[PDB]
Parts: C-alpha cells; structure tokens; sequence
C-alpha cells in the first residue's frame, strides 16, 4: 505494498 | 429535593438520545449516569463522555419540584422502556437514591450528585447557520467511512467541517483514501474550517431522521454545537492542522473510465473473494473500452472479472485495496461512476458521473 | 478428476446456504471448510460436515454434465454464487487440483482437496423410522432448545432427547437447573425408543425446517439420527450417555396454582431483572391471595418491586428464582395465559400454558 | 444458592 496518500 | 411526573412515551426518545455519548467501562462512574435537571417547567437530560455532551429538554405539564441529580443511564432507560405503553412515571429523589414509581412498579436507583457532573467549558460562537437534516446527513454519510479510526495523527481521527462561500464541505481521510462532499445551504458563509472528532461525528449523525427538523449549527473557537428540535449536541474540536484536500486531488489524470456503479461494484465484490485476506489486493487492466479485475490469494486461487467500460486513453495497470474501492462504490449511491487515472503509482479520483458534489481519492498499492 | 456441471444460480443458492450450516468460523481440519460436490445419475450432491454431523443437498441437473467428485471452499464458493447477477448460468469443472467456476465474463479458480478425503459418515442401519410434518418437529425443538446445557461436563445434557412413546414424539432438554419437555402426536403407533441428539445437531436440524408443507422422514439408528426434508438429508451422531428421567423431575403434588397473563408476567420479570444481581440474577416471589410480588436486589443496594394481580388459590409462600431462567420460559410460552404450580420454597415450580399442556417447564429455585 | 432439579 500500500502506497501512502501523503 | 428534585421531583417530576411525566408520561413514559415522552421520556423515551430523549433518554435513548442522551444515552448516546455513553460508551463502555467508563473510568469515572458519573460518565455512566445522566444529569436530570428540573428547573422552570422543563426537564433536562444530559449525557457526556467528557469530550462531548448531549442535552434533551422535555416539557413538564404535571406539578414538579426544582432540583437536579444524576442516575444510571442504562438502568433508568431500560426501566422506562420496560414499562407498559402509556405509563405515568413519577420520579422523586429521596436521600441518595432516586425513586421511580409507575403503577404497582417501584424502583430505587443509586444517584451521584449533580454538582459532580462534567460541564463543557462555556464558550462564544463564531460561525452560525441553519440547514436541512437531509443536507447534513448526506454530507456526513458520504464521507464518514474515510475517517481514520485510531491513527497517531490525531487530526485524521475525525471529519473536517469547512464552510466556503455558499457551501458547507465535509472532508475525511486516513492517509490511504480521501472523501470530500460539499453542498450549498442558501447562505453567505465565512471561510472557516474545523475538525469534529470521530465519535462526535457519529453522535451528530445519529440525532438526524431524514429531513424532519432544521439543524442550527454553531461553530466556536474550540467547540461545535448542533440544535435539532429539543436536542442540543455539543463537542470539542480536534485542535490540529487537517491536510488540504485540494492538494490531494489528482491535478491532471489523462485516463477517464466510465462504468455502471452496480456492475463495477459487483465485479469488485466477486473478485475480492479470492483476494488476499490481509492485503486485499486486486489488479485493474484498463484496455480500450474494457476493464479486467484480477485477484490472487496465498492459496493460489484466482478471480477474473472483465467488464465493458467507456475508456479513452493508454493501456495501464494499477493495484488497489479492493475494500477501499468497494467502500467508495457503496458511498456512491448512483447509476454511473467516473474514474480518473493518472498512472500506476498515482491516486485515482472516483466520483459520480452525474454529480461532482462528492469526490473520492484512493491511493494504489505496489503491483 | 472429470466432473462438469452447469446449473442456474437460484437452483444452487438455498442448497449452498443450507449445507454451509455445520461449517463455522475457522475449522479444525482444512477439509472441514470445504463442500463435497458430487455429480452422479443427473444430480449434484453438495455435502457439508464438522465430523460429528453432515448435511447433504441433492440438486437436479438440467444442462449437460459429467459425473465425478471434489471438495471446494464453502464460504468462497457461496460468496461467488451469491455475488453473481440474478439468473446467472454457473458452469463448473475440474483443473488438476483446482475447480473452474465460470459465469458470463466472470471466471474463478478455486483450490480443491480430494473427494476421497471427505468424512462420509460411518455406514449405519436404521432402527426406528417415521414421518411427521415439519411444523411439528419445529414446535418440538423450538419449545425446548433453550433448556439444553452448553458446555456442561455432563456431556449427555449438552443435547436434546428425542423420545418416541406410543403415538407421540417427545423432546426433553435440561441443564441441571431448568427442564423443558414437549410431546406431540404424529399419528403412528411407535416403539419406545429414546436418543440424545447433540446440541449443535439440534440447531442445524431446526434451521433446515423452512416450515413448508412437506413431510420429514426421521430415521433413528444405533448411534446416528437422520432427517429427510425435501432435497436435504441431515445426519448426526448421537450423544452416548444416560439422559435423566423427566417424569422424576416434574413436581409430584404442586398444589399452589397461580394464573396470570403471560405478557404482563413477562414484563414484570423483565423490569425487575434490571435491578437484580448481574451474575446471579436473583428475584424473590411473594404469593399472596390474588397477588404476586417480585423483588430484585443487586450489590449496589438498588431495589425493584413489581406487584401483579394474579389468580392465586393457596397458602402464602416465598420463593427465590433466577429471573433469566423464568423469562426464558415465558418467552418460550408464546401464549395469552400461564399457570405456575408451586410446591414450596425449596422445591421446583412447573410453569406451562394455561390452555395447552403439550409443553411443560420445571425451574429449580435458589436459596436466597 | 442455586438448587439442582435432580
């Protein structure tokens, strides 16, 4: 894997 | 010295409502009680958890005596609810116990002093406005799922209530997803943004039927208040710096996909079956007017869904947390949806193809 | 590994939901989480077991098929068939050690375990065989289910007794504190035979009864019981112990009869229970001439008091009770009027419907 | 407490 949105 | 006699029917909705902010295993015993205040001709039931409170005013026709005390919420409610329909409940404080009598039923509840009940700090309102229950309901419903539950980033554990011009906007995000909804409320509003805590947001939405009674909101320095009928909800604001939703929105996606909300939702729901139990990873393959959803789990089981979409752009592949995607499709109670893809490592903006009042941003996962 | 079949979604939905009953949460053996699918003679057989009890659903095939067998994950497969759109054509076949489920542009590849390693219950022969309406069995189980013991060390109480005596079929359940018994005629002169059906089996048997107009074919064997209702065949091992005699438990001479409205009595006990002890649930009953007084106390020294106008003929006495056990009985009695047969303060009370005596309940008091 | 039926 999940990518951070911020 | 406090006393009152009121119909069971009246006392039921208020008791259920003010018993809202009361949770489980309260550290302080008085947070399991309800503050009952008889004063001029109205009975006031108050229920708090130290950070928010709920006050219900009930009109008293029968003779009564002024005073106040706190009584256990579940016991007092279950007693009023357990009584037969149309019962006359005569309540009178007698020493350190509250006497509840109704016909041949008699109850003796243990009370804690009213002076020990928590009062939310007195404050002054800055922004004040009115709107229909249905408007607030839609605003909260369409964004509440995206709030963070117990994130170290305390300011994400809640919903932003931002007023901008003619509209009222609610924004909620957890670091993986975004949900924004803005609707006009026929009023000239000042630009003001406040974070309402996660639990407060839930109790605020729980006091709204449909559209039944207008909602008067008062946003102060560090508190928010909501008056709907004979109920007054008040909550402290999560004092922090909420992220700007405008920076999170994809600045320029070049790939636009349109498809039927229900057909897309079922395709993801069916694919999710054979997805990883923990990671919930699904692949999206966007080809000319065709979307392929593929799910794999550790047991080497595969799901494959092919759907006819309205797609215009280059072929690309993007990994997603199928639960985050399904959450959006369920929040979008519509006919057709639009997905705005940038690339395999960037956010996709999913929104209703008919209305742009609500928009959702979902961050992908590594392929 | 050859079987193939094509069935319409709706024709699989109820059978799949049905056979996934024994199957719960996360199972002990991997095979116990799968359903045995078996194409043969033009019929598909779905089987779901927990070792102890099994459920077999026979589904008639219309589309061309091929015989064979395998086991496939229950929760996934059902979630796939249900997730599909209404009226979908589900085409199923094998793939080495996988099962291929295809329906339109949806394609699924499920991991399978061999059919030969599915616990098809030990061969047995029936002793007592009889038929009765689904509604009869439902009433019999429904009115006594609650009195069974959950995890009592006395294994034989964690179940319901199915006793056949003359023309009636009787179900009795007890936990050492309460007892529930229900007997109803089934128009057949039956042999005297009593068997203990396990707690979990009883529940799944009741759940398979939709309430329809079909008959139920019960086969009681040496150490197994079988029930045929429609295209479903439930089978369960019987509990091996001596169940207590309900006749010895029933009060011999309960001469103080109290009659009152079932709902008014239930409401009073429910309201008194609020200020009762949270763990022990103790309430004491004061029976006076045409009067009943229910009093409840909790450790916090809070007191509830309920006075009811009853039809009470007899001497004044006081009796302590577990209000939950009493409320359980009042809820099982879905009637207008109830009768209570008080013997004394330290003896059991028989509570039953004032109109019907098919079901009777005995509740042991507590010394307060 | 509780008495036995038996």
């Amino acid at each position: 894997g999940q990518a951070x949105l911020f | 010295h406090m006393k009152f006699t009121v119909e069971r029917e009246h006392l039921l909705k208020p008791l259920q409502q003010v018993s809202g902010p009361l949770g489980g295993r309260p550290t302080l015993p008085i947070l399991g009680n309800l503050l009952l205040q008889v004063a001029d001709g109205t009975l006031s039931l108050t229920g708090t958890d130290l950070e928010m409170e709920m006050v219900a005013r009930v009109a008293l026709v029968q003779p009564h005596e002024p005073g106040a005390t706190t009584v256990p919420a579940r016991k007092f409610f279950d007693i009023c609810r357990g009584l037969p329909e149309g019962a006359e409940i005569a309540v009178q404080l007698e020493g350190e116990r509250m006497l509840v009598r109704s016909g041949r039923s008699r109850f003796s509840l243990s009370t804690l002093p009213a002076a020990d009940f928590p009062n939310l700090d007195d404050w002054q309102s800055e922004v004040e406005f009115t709107l229909p229950q249905a408007t607030m309901k839609r605003l909260i419903e369409a964004t509440q799922f995206s709030m963070a539950h117990q994130d170290v980033r305390y300011y994400l554990n809640g919903m932003l209530f931002e007023t901008e011009g003619e509209e009222l906007r609610t924004v909620a995000t957890d670091g993986h997803r975004l949900a924004v909804c803005s609707m006009p409320i026929g009023q000239s509003l000042p630009s003001h943004s406040v974070i309402v805590p996660r639990k407060g947001v839930i109790e605020l939405m729980r006091m709204l039927d449909g559209g039944d009674n207008p909602l008067r909101v008062q946003i102060g320095s560090n508190n928010i208040r909501a008056h709907v009928g004979d109920f007054i909800f008040t909550s402290k604001l999560v004092d922090g710096r909420f992220p700007d939703y405008r920076r999170v929105l994809p600045k320029n996606p070049d790939k636009h996909l349109e498809a039927g909300c229900d057909l897309l939702k079922q395709a993801f729901a069916r694919a999710a079956i054979l997805s990883n139990e923990k990671f919930r990873g699904v692949r999206l393959y966007v080809s000319e007017n065709q979307l392929k959803i593929t799910a794999n789990n550790p047991e080497q089981e595969e799901a494959e869904e092919i759907l006819d979409v309205t797609y215009s752009g280059a072929e690309m592949e993007i990994g997603f947390n199928v639960s985050y995607v399904l959450d959006v499709l369920n929040a979008l109670k519509c006919e057709n949806v639009r997905m705005m893809l940038t690339d395999s490592v960037s956010s996709v903006q999913i929104e209703d193809a008919a209305s742009q009042s609500a928009a959702y941003v979902v961050m992908p996962m590594r392929l």
